[PDB]
């Protein structure tokens, strides 16, 4: 139905109930309300319409004062159609932001209050102050700094030939433009000057200008040459004339506007009182295994309770003493429970739960604690406990199972884990063996003790072996913990590569993570971006809410808008996961508060995303009943509705916020009538140029994280190759998870799949029909370079699942791989061989039988490509290690990482590795003929 | 005992493990789906509470605001003004009852779905021991045939 009856609560106590249109804006509803109110009592005591604001209860259960009255009631989306008039006055800016945050981050901000938690409340106090302040300091800086913040430089890696080519520059609010020639090695200041000279023909300074690539939020500035910019690099390669606009600084300003722990030598213990809401088999009996942990390793032996009979509310009431003293517990000591169901005496993991012993203020937890457990999932490892599992409580306190335990009072005063000054106190005072150390470090219980004895030598001569020396340390003895922490203070700064290793769950200590972040501060924004996905997943390993890694990510998010955008979506797309909903919720709130400009961008994207979900659901409801042409017509009729059209129109692309999705081309929109039924949405932009058309695929039903991870890794290789002067013409198109099994994929235009193009020498003739005459030599070189790149990439990453309909080719000649579903050999797995395909090998050789000259160049590209990845092999191992946090089925253990060790052959030397690669190559060249 | 009879058992036990793995993974989808629906129901109830609460502030206002204003025309001039106000008030109170009835219905479904959540988990925890014991059995037979020296090709054809 079109209309809807809305309840209206007037400030006099009077009540009105009349129908309004779902499409009416709130400004129109006030007018109608006032018109109706005049015929109800107490009207003469109301002030004017403009004196009041509507209030509603939004979908997240909070009062929201509806300041923007150009919004439709269907866009406001109140819980029940109920609006209350209230006084405008107050702190309207704080109230507006808090509501917008709740709606954007998914969770209502009241739910953080509802918890009654010091750690949450302290986190929200400290970070929101930090982010608000950083945003305030950002405003007081100049337009240049703001331009660097908002539109950071997009450069080509290495951040040679000096040919000349034309370039179009103009000024804002002017149809006419001045075309002129410049060189590739010119700085951007020199380009502006010629435009300002061309301006001064009949008739300012260059330093009060920047160049905007028109149709985009992408600006050319700084002390880099014109060639190093991605636009001019993409223009000079393609041949298109680079269009630019001269923006004034004022126009950029327009956009901008005493008890000791070690004295207590008593053994550790807990009272195990009760279970709760336990759903097990009544014939069986319940047992609770408990174990202390510091990372993956145990601090002492794992104790157990007695066998009580299975019921909803089992009652144990037992002391469970452990083989460790209260003084010996390290800062990150982690008590870990698992409730098991066992058969009648003379195993079913029911649930599990973990608890940090010390709290966030460093105090040892005392008294009763109710751990709402997480349900155990059967896995291949078959472990007893889940020490790597999350430390937060299960949010489903309504129906989830619980274990009631009580950590007893260790002393009358509250005892804390000692401060750094007293840690360094204990740590301060305390040719032959060097040969064995070299051999062990530069390559077990014997070896670990040698690493411990010569730890000063490890610090002195083997600084990069810090991770090894950490894992050999005995964290269940406080003397040993002090000594290792003492060395850590004076430990020399490690490179980014070594720091990444230290962010893994194996190193839970706060000082280690702090050291790790201390070494990641040298990251430039470009390189941070390559690891952002990995860093966000590591947040799931953190014990406490406030951590050095969280501060780091927010700092970089607030200093670079592009980084914050992707930080936001990475976090936002996991808010459906109870494990991280709270943690991620709190980081997103802090971000928003220091990023009110980008909130308006993110708000627009969210409502674009919300309409597409609805639009895809309608297409799913329609495609089962009706055929495609009618459903395609019915998709457009929905899209052309004001609510839809305005929401989908005029937004920054989530996949790239510099791309401007302006006018949706409804005629060119469509969907694929198989599988999850992904929407194909096309946009236009007359200000842009030849690449004025852009596309997005909205898919809802698959989890896009593994497709993003794989795409991200191919992008990394492409950067790593480019840095050594090798461009293999890859297409690492964008892929962004935005929600629960929901995301956007960047459309690569002017491309079909090999399967569709093949419907004798079909690919060679297709490339002829897209590159006739002298263009064909480009297309084959684009094919050969790219084919080599994706041959190596898919080999190294262990990518199965390849076939004619998930490899695509571009009209330029470039071959590229899409829709990555499986990797690292993978559910059982086998080694994927290196795979040459006859049809590709046919195109590479220009359609001949034997073309040894060309084929050797292709052989060389593969060898060189593969050799370069080997030089950065540890980067891939470390990055993949941290992705185990993501809980991907195919990336969840040490053997999944071992696949990359073997495929890159890190255990072999550089000569020996390339000899094996040749054998795999040739065998692939032979196997391409055989089998039919 | 013999390699054919053990390999034949490896095939039967793997099929049974694959079927049981599907049944658990199907039930686990329902545990998550139900888990999300209950949390949505829980927020909707808080939304009802917050709405009801706003209506009860309206009554407070209605009484406080009537009291003072009503005395000026309480038997002084027009008692028609009084009847419009109190009829309008009964219209407010009457709306609250519906919203309460709608809150009441969502409480009833949340109770019924809390029971459902609980029966999924109970059925999940009954399957786990058989799923695990079929995982170990499958693996022991694989280990036995590998020791006996059975080639990887022959193991593949048994595994599915
Ligand atoms: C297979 C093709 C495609 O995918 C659809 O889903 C679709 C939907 C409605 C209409 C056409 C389509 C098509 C086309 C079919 C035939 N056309 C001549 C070309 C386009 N495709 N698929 C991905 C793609 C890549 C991913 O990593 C993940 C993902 F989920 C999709 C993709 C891309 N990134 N860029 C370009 N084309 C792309
Ligand atoms: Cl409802």
């Amino acid at each position: 139905n079109q209309s809807v009856v809305v309840d209206f609560l007037l400030p006099t106590g009077v009540y009105l109930n009349f129908p309004v249109s779902r499409n009416a804006n709130l400004s129109t509803i006030k007018q109608l309300l006032w018109h109706r109110a005049q015929y109800e009592p107490l009207f003469h005591m109301l002030s004017g319409p403009e004196a009041y604001v509507f209030t509603c209860i939004n979908q997240t259960a909070e009062q929201q004062e509806l300041e923007d009255e150009q919004r439709r009631l269907c866009d406001v989306q109140p819980f029940l159609p109920v609006l209350r008039l209230v006084a405008r006055e107050g702190d309207r800016v704080k109230k507006l932001i808090n509501s917008q945050i709740s709606l954007l981050i998914g969770k209502g901000l009241h739910e953080f209050d509802s918890l009654c938690d010091p750690e949450v409340n302290d986190f929200r106090a400290k970070m929101c102050q930090f982010c608000e302040e950083a945003a305030a300091r950002r405003q007081q800086l100049g337009w240049e700094a703001w331009l660097q913040y908002s539109f950071p430089l997009q450069l080509e890696p290495s951040a040679l030939p000096n040919r000349a080519l034309l370039v179009n520059v103009k000024f804002e609010g002017s149809e006419e433009s001045f075309t002129f020639q410049v060189s590739t090695k010119d700085v951007p200041l020199a380009l502006m000057a010629c435009a300002l000279r061309k301006k001064a023909t009949v008739f300012e300074q260059p330093e009060d200008y920047t160049l905007q690539v028109n149709g985009r939020h992408e600006y050319l500035y700084g002390s880099y040459p014109l060639c190093q910019f991605q636009y001019i690099c993409s223009c000079l390669h393609s041949g298109l004339t680079p269009h630019l606009t001269m923006v004034h600084s004022s126009s950029i300003l327009a956009m901008r506007d005493s008890v000791s722990l070690w004295s207590l030598e008593q053994p550790f213990r807990i009272e195990l009182i009760q279970g709760s809401k336990v759903n097990a088999d009544e014939r069986m009996k319940l047992v609770v295994q408990a174990g202390l942990f510091h990372g993956n390793e145990m601090l002492c032996k794992t104790v157990s309770s007695s066998e009580v009979s299975v019921c909803s509310e089992p009652v144990w009431k037992q002391r469970l003493e452990f083989d460790i003293n209260i003084c010996d517990l390290p800062r990150m000591a982690r008590l870990c429970f698992a409730l098991y169901a066992v058969i009648e005496k003379a195993d079913c993991p029911i649930a599990w739960a973990n608890l940090m012993l010390f709290d966030y203020k460093d105090q040892l937890k005392t008294g009763e604690r109710c751990l709402y457990m997480w349900p155990s999932v059967p896995d291949e490892k078959g472990e007893l406990l889940n020490p790597t599992g999350t430390v937060r409580s299960n949010p489903n306190t309504d129906s989830a199972a619980a274990l009631l335990i009580c950590l007893p009072e260790v002393a009358p005063h509250p005892v804390y884990y000692p401060a750094l000054e007293k840690i360094l106190e204990l740590g301060r005072h305390s040719e032959e063996e060097q040969l064995q150390l070299r051999e062990i470090l530069e390559r077990y219980e014997h070896e670990k003790d040698l690493v411990w004895k010569l730890r000063h030598e490890v610090q002195e001569h083997f600084p990069e072996a810090l991770a090894r020396l950490l894992l050999v340390t005995k964290w269940n003895k406080h003397e040993d913990v002090a000594q290792m922490l003492y060395l850590l203070c004076s430990w020399p700064e490690l490179p980014v590569l070594s720091a990444l290793e230290l962010l893994d769950f194996s190193f839970p200590d706060c000082h280690v993570g702090s050291f790790a972040i201390k070494s990641l501060r040298k990251l430039t924004d470009d390189e941070l971006f390559q690891y952002l996905l990995q860093l966000v997943q590591v947040l799931k390993y953190e014990s406490y809410l406030d951590c050095e890694l969280t501060k780091f990510l927010l700092d970089r998010a607030l200093a670079n808008r592009k980084i914050g955008h992707f930080l936001f979506w990475h976090l936002r797309s996991e808010m459906h996961v109870p494990s991280v909903a709270l943690r991620f919720g709190l980081i997103l709130e802090a971000y928003c508060r220091g990023s009110t400009h980008h909130m308006k961008v993110l708000m627009k994207q969210g409502e674009a995303l919300s309409k597409l979900k609805a639009l895809n659901d309608f297409v799913k409801l329609s495609s089962q009943k009706t055929p495609k042409p009618q459903t395609k017509e019915l998709m457009h009729l929905c899209m052309r509705q004001e609510a839809y059209l305005e929401a989908l129109s005029h937004l920054q692309s989530p996949l790239d916020p510099s791309t401007l999705l302006a006018e949706v081309c409804v005629e060119q929109c469509t969907f694929m009538d198989s599988k999850m039924k992904p929407l194909w949405i096309m946009y236009s932009n007359e200000e842009a140029g030849s690449g004025g058309s852009v596309g997005i695929i909205f898919k809802n039903g698959d989890d896009l994280r593994q497709d993003m991870l794989t795409l991200q890794m191919i992008q990394l290789m492409d950067v790593l190759w480019k840095q050594e002067g090798l461009d293999l013409r890859m297409t690492p198109y964008g892929c962004l998870p935005t929600g629960d099994r929901t995301g956007l994929i960047e459309v690569v235009l002017r491309s079909d799949t090999i399967a569709n193009i093949q419907l004798k020498d079909a690919l060679l003739n297709w490339l002829k029909s897209k590159n006739p005459g002298e263009a064909l030599d480009r297309a084959i070189e684009e094919f050969t370079l790219s084919c080599a790149g994706y041959c190596v990439a898919t080999y190294v990453l262990g990518i199965g699942d390849r076939h004619s309909d998930n490899i695509m080719i571009r009209e330029s000649g470039q071959l590229f791989h899409i829709d990555f579903g499986h990797f690292l050999g993978n559910i059982n797995r086998e080694r994927v061989p290196f795979i040459l395909t006859y049809d590709f090998v046919h195109v590479i050789q220009q359609g001949k039988t034997n073309n040894s000259e060309k084929f050797e160049r292709f052989r060389g590209y593969c060898e060189r490509a593969y050799t370069i990845l080997r030089r950065h092999g540890l980067l891939f191992l470390h990055l993949f290690a941290l992705m185990r946090a993501a809980g991907l089925p195919e990336l969840s253990c040490s053997k999944d990482i071992q696949y990359l060790k073997d495929s890159l052959a890190l255990g072999k030397t550089e000569e020996e590795a390339l000899k094996h690669f040749r054998v795999k190559f040739n065998e692939a060249l032979r196997e391409s003929w055989k089998t039919k | 005992d013999n390699i054919e009879a053990v390999g034949k058992k490896l095939h039967e036990y793997n099929t049974q493990f694959q079927e049981k793995s599907r049944e658990y993974d199907r039930l686990y989808e329902d545990y998550t789906r139900t888990s999300q629906e209950i949390q949505m129901k829980r927020t909707a109830i808080e939304a009802f509470n917050e709405t009801i609460k706003i209506f009860e502030e309206q009554c407070q206002t209605q009484e406080r605001y009537s009291k003072e204003y009503i005395e000026k025309f309480k038997r002084e001039g027009n008692e028609t003004e009084i009847q419009r106000i109190m009829h309008n008030y009964e219209k407010l109170k009457s709306r609250i009852s519906e919203i309460v009835d709608s809150r009441r219905r969502l409480e009833e479904d949340l109770k019924k779905q809390a029971a459902e959540y609980r029966e999924i988990d109970k059925r999940m925890n009954s399957i786990k021991p058989d799923l695990i014991q079929l995982r170990k059995t499958r693996d022991q037979y694989l280990m036995w045939l590998t020791q006996k020296g059975v080639r990887q090709k022959k193991l593949n054809e048994w595994l599915g």
